[PDB]
């Protein structure tokens, strides 16, 4: 399928922030810092929350987003992680990787912290929510996991990239693990067949820390109409 | 003149997109979205949402 680039639903450096400290076409909040070459969505401080969400919504039947980020920290263990969002509502402030709960749409969670002691982290998680569910933080949503995989996205020598495609009721998630600089060296993570999400919504990106804390930096969020 | 197609190809792909055009221009978001959307319509003959030197130099 063809791809149209949707600038109104995207950001990136090298001039990522406007002179007034704002990110064109996106609203940012919590403790997220825009800078010219990346947004530090949540800094390596205790109990932090940040989000970046689009202003306008976007009416796209099928779409693709490529997200480049780094999640850096001293420890071989870090927290709390990072979430990419499509949803009917801006979830700016909230307990869900810095974003609002009760979301209407999908959310892919890069979870640095093994909260339910299963030695199954860091991990990528897909979760549907129709407006009335509650994210099982302490259980890393394992029960609500529409689909999921296990890649270690922390502390890589090139930045990690997550391609996230929705084509004909099938959300797909490829991931490039920061090992090569081939921005297209993706590998399979997961997939959800027969999925419906709001006709128009906001795209969003958020992160958070607590007891443990990493820097969560998103260098670019690139959106495609297919 | 190629010099001006290039001034803002910051990612070096030889294409201008909305965000790269944003910076050339920068004012109210709305006015910005207005100008960019105009530049697209006018110049983007393929609807990839990018403009190549063809589309640029017309
Ligand atoms: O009391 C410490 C801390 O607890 C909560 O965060 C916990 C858990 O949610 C996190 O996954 C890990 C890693 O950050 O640390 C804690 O154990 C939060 O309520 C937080 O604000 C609080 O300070
Ligand atoms: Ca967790
Ligand atoms: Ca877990
Ligand atoms: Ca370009
Ligand atoms: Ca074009």
């Amino acid at each position: 399928p063809h791809r149209r680039f949707e600038y109104k639903y995207s950001f990136k450096g090298p001039h990522l922030v406007q002179s007034d400290g704002t990110v064109p076409f996106w609203a940012h909040a919590g403790n997220a810092i825009p800078s010219s070459d990346q947004i530090r969505v949540a800094p390596s401080l205790k109990s932090q929350r940040g989000s970046v969400w689009t202003k306008t919504k976007a009416a796209f039947e099928n779409w693709e987003v490529e997200v480049t980020f780094r999640v850096t920290g001293r420890g071989r263990i870090g927290a709390d992680g990072l979430a990419i969002w499509y949803a009917e509502n801006q979830g700016l402030e909230g307990p869900v990787f810095g974003s609002a709960d009760l979301w209407n749409g999908v959310g892919i969670f890069f979870d640095s912290f093994d909260n339910d002691g299963k030695k199954n982290n860091p991990a990528i998680v897909i979760i549907g929510n129709n407006g009335q569910i509650h994210y099982d933080h302490q259980n890393d949503g394992a029960s609500q996991a529409l689909a999921s995989c296990q890649r270690d996205f922390r502390n890589k020598p090139y930045p990690v990239r997550a391609k996230i495609t929705y084509y004909q009721n099938t959300l797909t998630v490829m991931i490039n693990n920061g090992f090569t600089p081939d921005k297209n060296d993706y590998e399979f993570c997961a997939k959800v067949e027969n999925m419906i999400i709001p006709a128009q919504g906001h795209f969003g990106i958020s992160a958070a820390t607590g007891g443990l804390a990493d820097d969560h930096d998103v260098l670019s969020f690139l959106t495609f109409q297919l | 003149q190629l010099h001006y197609f290039k001034m803002h190809d910051y990612d070096g792909n030889n294409l201008l997109d909305g965000l790269e055009l944003s910076t050339a221009i920068t004012m109210s978001e709305d006015e910005l979205i207005n100008i960019i959307d105009g530049v697209l319509r006018d110049d983007d003959k393929n609807n990839d949402g990018y403009i190549d030197y063809a589309e640029f130099a017309k």
